[PDB]
């Protein structure tokens, strides 16, 4: 019987999952929002340009 | 015996949420609050694109943020110039019922499929100036949903037949192939280093894939209904998803925990599409109320609403460079942001 | 003082409505259809029928002069006719159209296209505008009654137009029985078709919307048109209060046509 | 993909000739057509020109009442009608294929060309300063232009052309809008500018880089050809 | 658009935009058409008289100088909910019922009644075809199956007065094509709010008439839908 093989290899790869190294959820916060400021001067969408600069004016 | 495999699978994913669970720490909201508000962002209509006889399905941003190509439902490719406006190349496709379609990289070549079950590589550089199909990609069974392109020779392509393959283009062979979801996969997005990739289904969770390896990495849950789009963060480690119950999630790859929730009670309808700005400030999403609205990536803060389509929009992007920003709609218009 | 004011409402409800038809089609992309551009044209073209003739007609009436020269008369006269004549037919075109997408179902979208409204649109301005200002100009219609004609209103000074025998009749069969005919031909086999429609599905809104359009059409111009023919066949007796009274009749069914046929449609009304 | 001519001859002043230019290879009907003239001892000349849909159509100054371009797109065959023709009228004659579109390369591909002997202002001028140097094989060479105005446009283009014509055989396409390279020239030649003055450069050399380089400008279409510079190993 | 080859460009882009104006007429004037049904059901036998991993069949029909596109769905999933919503704008749907096995029918009617209450199949029409009725009239006569051993309410049935046998071979044939017939029409009549309709028929093995049923039905289909846009319905 097949059913008996198709769950011996839903297992296997369940506890493949399990052992994963995770940081602290906090931690990634800090990184999620560092990279913000250090690319908010670049965004020409959150800072709106001059109509010189855009090549989409008129 | 089945008894016992149930069980130990259980016990398992009982681990896993117990361990998901532990990990938890703090909210990114509690973070953020010490953060002045972006304000009001009031973008306006600068470009107008017609021509499209059909309702419009996907598009697709060049890499030199002046060129990108649109797909229509009455089996049509057109390639537009965004700055002055004009069409470059209109390419007629043997199937009408196209529904994804893809630009190389490095501008070479455009890719497309839909209910056919065929993935077409067409070559826009040929001695001859006309537009021909360089390959058909077959084996898979159901519809293909999406293709993404990593190189002239290799591509990745979302079929609904529940699996998801690697092809290459000199062979025609499926190199890699993967499987593991129970419902069709809808959409699929590439890192920026082109390491690892991710993918949504209608079993409401998302995995995530290693190209060499071919095996499953993570594995994401959250939502209550299927998956339509998903859109991966310019970091590297986050990613963010859609649905059709007004709501969107952010997922954490290294922290394997869901971050906050972007939705609204003033919204019933579900989400078609989703991306990020250039920075990943702005989250942008478009909705079956014919509008598309903007977010906040930080505060979960409305600001900003893109109307002026006369039909649901199926499709968003946003260019390489953050220039502007490009939607698509059921009413066979194009239309360009800033 | 009251005769004013009566006058005065038409002339404001005309030009509104015109050009509430003609930006609603021309900025919104929905209505982009080859049909709504024909009413777009009807629009246009009651609009300037409402800003040009209204006014001095009602200075005359009033007057019961014409104090403003004899190379503007002439003027008038050949402008108050064009603009019936291509309202008129705008309005038969409509039928046309509307025949079109009742009688042949499968074949409505090819045969109704851009290329054949376009045509219609040249038609109806064209065709008017090479016999207004060739009858009024060069005097079709004075021909045999010089005498008389001059005695009754150039020695009085008036401005109301004249016509002979024969330029009546032609007038009549060009203006009134040709577009006549035909609308109520089309709205007649338009109600018969609907009703087997209507037992079928059930085993009537046809015989309130096509009752009313046939209606206010003819009032608006049966007995105008009529009085004017029989006026030389008489011996000429028409007052000419009730003469302007009959013609208080056509601007006033350029004032109701943009309220029958736009606001009337769920599709427009949205 | 290649270009053949038919005509050609030996005929007495004021006789009339009917060139042809026929294609083959590629979709003829999406590419426009030039005609270049180049004198036996002389630069290159333009002549006529006519879009893919024959809906603009320019001559040279030169000639204007006596000169008809036609095209036929079906048979895919191009035609160069000449009247009266005068002693000027001797040279050799070349249809150029052409497309234009952003990131296209016009002036990609040139013909054999037919021989016709014939028995006895406000255009920008460009110059060529020199026009023979000897080399060494294995060194670099550098080959300057001149214009007599800005080549630059408002969008930011730079309208400059090089071909190097070979002894013995038709002229090619080496770069460009002055900074692109074509297909299948190798990557040792290269071009800069200032707006007024260009210059080519070539870093290494072989016995294949023997030939004429000729100078050409599209700023606002007069056509206008340099003079050449001859290369000697 | 002051270059030349910016004017070359829009010259090339009004190309494009005529080309796109013959495909919108062809487009207007075709009828696209959705076929469904099972493995039972004999639509191929259907399709091949009315003329790989393949996804979508295509199959194309002309009368009375009518265009007419049929799609059918090829090699796919048991799961229809996902792609269904790509063919929210076509003339009708054409339904195939094998009316000779039993609990299929039951099959076929739990599908007609998962499809006619579609969210995104409003307005559409659709058209009802029995399959295969000479093997209906050939499982009656011979006896050894029994209509009522699976639906109990056959033996409280009769009949109707509006009924017309044509053939009229014998009146338990009759009786039991009526009810097959009336429990998908009161399937239908159950919901529907007058937006859309039913067009039952019955085919058999080859029936070289049911082009000009379909043609008939989607004729009646338009009609009612522009009497309803201008108000006389
Ligand atoms: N609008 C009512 C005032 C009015 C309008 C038009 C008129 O002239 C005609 C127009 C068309 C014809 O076929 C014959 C005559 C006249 I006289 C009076």
């Amino acid at each position: 019987t097949a059913s008996i093989a198709q769950a011996r290899k839903l297992v296997e790869q369940l506890k493949m999952e399990a052992n994963i190294d995770r940081i602290k959820v906090s931690k990634a916060a800090a990184d999620l929002m560092a990279y913000c400021e250090a690319h908010a001067k670049e965004d020409p969408l959150l800072t709106p340009v001059p109509a010189s600069e855009n090549p989409f004016r008129e | 015996e089945l008894d016992q495999l149930r069980q130990e699978a259980e016990q398992l994913k009982n681990q896993i949420r117990d361990a998901r669970k532990a990990c938890a720490d703090a909210t990114l909201s509690q973070i953020t609050n010490n953060i002045d508000p972006v304000g009001r962002i009031q973008m306006r209509t600068r470009r107008t694109l017609r021509g499209h006889l059909a309702k419009i399905y996907a598009m697709h941003w060049g890499t030199d943020s002046r060129l990108l190509v649109s797909a229509s439902q009455d089996g049509k490719l057109i390639i537009w110039d965004s700055y002055t406006t004009n069409k470059v190349h209109a390419i007629p496709l043997r199937s009408s019922w196209v529904m994804t379609c893809a630009y190389a990289p490095s501008g070479n070549y455009v890719a497309c499929g839909g209910l056919d079950n065929i993935c077409s590589i067409y070559n826009l550089k040929t001695r001859e100036g006309n537009v021909r199909v360089s390959r058909e990609l077959a084996g898979h069974t159901g519809y293909l949903s999406c293709c993404r392109f990593l190189d002239d020779n290799q591509i990745v392509t979302s079929s609904g037949d529940t699996t998801c393959a690697l092809w290459d283009i000199e062979t025609g062979q499926q190199t890699t192939t993967f499987t593991g979801h129970t419902g069709d996969v809808m959409s699929l997005s590439l890192a920026p280093d082109t390491r690892l990739f991710v993918s949504g289904a209608c079993d409401a969770s998302a995995k995530l894939w290693d190209v060499r390896e071919g095996m499953c990495r993570q594995t994401f849950t959250g939502h209550e209904s299927d998956i339509n789009a998903i859109c991966f963060f310019p970091n590297g480690n986050a990613f963010a998803t859609g649905s059709d119950d007004a709501t969107c999630r952010l997922f954490d790859l290294r922290a394997d925990q869901e971050l906050m929730t972007y939705s609204h009670d003033n919204i019933i309808c579900g989400i078609t599409s989703v991306s990020f700005s250039k920075s990943g400030r702005l989250l942008l999403a478009g909705y079956d109320d014919f509008n598309c609205n903007v977010w906040d990536a930080l505060k979960a803060d409305r600001a900003g609403v893109l109307a002026g389509h006369d039909n649901r929009v199926s499709c968003l992007g946003v260019t390489d460079d953050g220039m502007a920003v490009a939607t698509g709609s059921w009413d066979s218009f194009l239309k360009i942001w800033n | 003082a009251s005769l004013y004011s009566l006058m005065s409402l038409i002339i404001l409800a005309t030009l509104v409505g015109n050009l509430i038809v003609i930006i609603s089609i021309s900025h919104f992309k929905q209505l982009h259809t080859p049909t709504n551009w024909l009413l777009h044209s009807m629009a246009i073209v009651d609009f300037l029928l409402g800003c040009l003739i209204m006014p001095c007609s009602m200075v005359r009436t009033v007057e019961r002069c014409w104090y403003f020269g004899e190379i503007l008369c002439k003027v008038h006269t050949s402008t108050d006719i064009m603009l019936s004549s291509a309202s008129i037919f705008h309005l038969a075109f409509i039928s046309i159209d509307r025949y079109c997408a009742v009688c042949d179902p499968l074949r409505y979208k090819a045969k109704i296209n851009i290329s054949t409204i376009l045509v219609m649109i040249l038609v109806s301005w064209s065709l008017p505008a090479v016999y207004a200002f060739g009858m009024i100009f060069l005097e079709l219609n004075l021909k045999g009654v010089e005498e008389l004609y001059r005695s009754q209103v150039s020695d009085l000074g008036g401005c109301s137009p004249f016509f002979s025998k024969v330029s009546g009749v032609l007038a009549f069969m060009t203006s009134f029985y040709i577009p006549g005919s035909v609308m109520l031909f089309v709205y007649y086999r338009i109600y018969f078709i609907a009703k087997g429609q209507a037992r079928s599905i059930n085993r009537t809104k046809a015989a309130k919307t096509l009752g009313i359009m046939v209606g206010v059409f003819l009032v608006c111009w049966c007995p105008f048109f009529l009085c004017t023919v029989l006026d030389p066949f008489l011996g000429y007796v028409i007052p000419p209060s009730l003469n302007d009274a009959l013609y208080w009749f056509g601007y006033l069914n350029s004032a109701l046509n943009p309220m029958v046929y736009a606001f009337f449609y769920p599709w427009f009304r949205r | 993909v290649q270009l053949v001519e038919s005509g050609g001859g030996l005929v007495q002043p004021g006789g009339s000739r009917k060139l042809s230019c026929s294609a083959s290879g590629f979709a003829f009907s999406s590419f426009g057509m030039h005609w270049v003239r180049q004198a036996p001892e002389k630069g290159l000349e333009w002549v006529a020109y006519i879009s893919s849909g024959s809906g603009t159509i320019y001559y040279a100054d030169t000639v204007k009442g006596r000169f008809t371009i036609s095209r036929d797109d079906p048979k895919n065959t191009l035609f160069l009608q000449m009247t009266s023709l005068r002693s000027e009228d001797t040279a050799m004659y070349y249809c150029v294929r052409s497309i234009y579109y952003y990131g296209s390369s016009p002036f990609d591909f040139w013909g054999q060309g037919t021989t016709l002997t014939v028995s006895s202002s406000s255009d920008i001028v460009m110059t060529q300063a020199t026009s023979s140097v000897p080399v060494t094989p294995g060194e670099s060479v550098s080959i300057s232009c001149r214009s007599s105005k800005s080549l630059l446009h408002s969008n930011g283009n730079t309208y400059l052309y090089w071909f190097l014509q070979r002894p013995g055989q038709s002229p090619q396409l080496l770069i460009y809008r002055m900074s692109n390279l074509a297909s299948g020239v190798p990557d040792r030649f290269s071009g800069s500018g200032s707006g007024t003055a260009f210059t080519l450069t070539i870093s290494r050399l072989e016995a294949e880089d023997v030939g004429v380089y000729y100078c050409m400008q599209h700023l606002e279409y007069p056509l206008t050809f340099g003079a050449g510079t001859k290369l000697e190993l | 658009t002051l270059s030349a080859e910016d004017k070359a460009a829009v010259e090339r882009s009004k190309m494009i935009e005529k080309q796109l104006q013959k495909d919108k007429q062809v487009y207007r004037a075709t009828h696209r058409l959705l076929l469904l049904g099972a493995d039972n059901s004999g639509k191929s036998t259907i399709v091949k008289q009315m003329r790989k991993t393949s996804g979508i069949f295509e199959t194309k029909f002309q009368v009375d100088k009518v265009n007419f596109h049929m799609f059918d769905v090829g090699a796919q999933r048991d799961e229809r909910r996902k792609w269904i919503q790509c063919f929210n704008d076509v003339t009708a749907i054409i339904f195939v019922v094998d009316s000779s096995d039993y609990n299929r029918l039951q099959e076929a009617l739990n599908d007609f009644k998962s499809i006619w209450n579609n969210r995104w199949l409003r307005t559409i029409s659709v058209i009802l075809f029995l399959n295969k009725q000479d093997l209906l009239a050939e499982k009656v006569l011979a006896g050894k199956s029994k209509i009522e051993d699976y639906f109990p309410e056959f033996a409280r049935y009769t009949t109707p007065e509006d009924a017309t046998p044509e053939p009229g071979e014998d009146p338990r044939v009759t009786r039991a094509k009526y009810f097959i017939r009336d429990e998908f029409l009161r399937i239908s009549t159950a919901s529907g709010d007058g937006r859309h309709y039913c067009y039952p028929h019955f085919t058999c093995s080859v029936d070289t008439e049911n082009a000009r049923r379909i043609f008939n039905d989607c004729r009646d289909i338009i009609q009612r839908m522009h009497l309803r846009q201008y108000e006389l319905l």
